């Protein structure tokens, strides 16, 4: 009776030896999360005087 | 609203470019002068 059991939290696979356990056990979406920049309100009423 | 058109400009965005223009502008009459 080959069952899943579960490859994580040690209880491995009915299939799997003494010396092996799954590959994979997760898949990985490899897009992130990111935040934006700050707004700036200061700034924009400067004027520069770059000499 | 003075034009019919669907998507307007208002006078903000224009100040706005102005205001983002001039820091080039300004540093480039150093020169001039």
């Amino acid at each position: 009776m080959l069952n899943y059991n579960a490859p994580t939290d040690g209880q491995k696979s009915s299939i799997d030896g003494a010396n092996s356990d799954q590959m994979q056990t997760f898949f990985w979406l490899k897009k992130a999360i990111i935040t934006a920049r700050k707004e700036q309100y200061f700034m924009p009423l400067a004027s520069v005087t770059n000499m | 609203k003075l034009t019919s058109w669907k998507n307007e400009l208002s006078l903000q965005a224009l100040k706005a470019d102005l205001d983002a223009a001039k820091p080039s502008h300004t540093a480039m009459m150093i020169k001039v002068k």
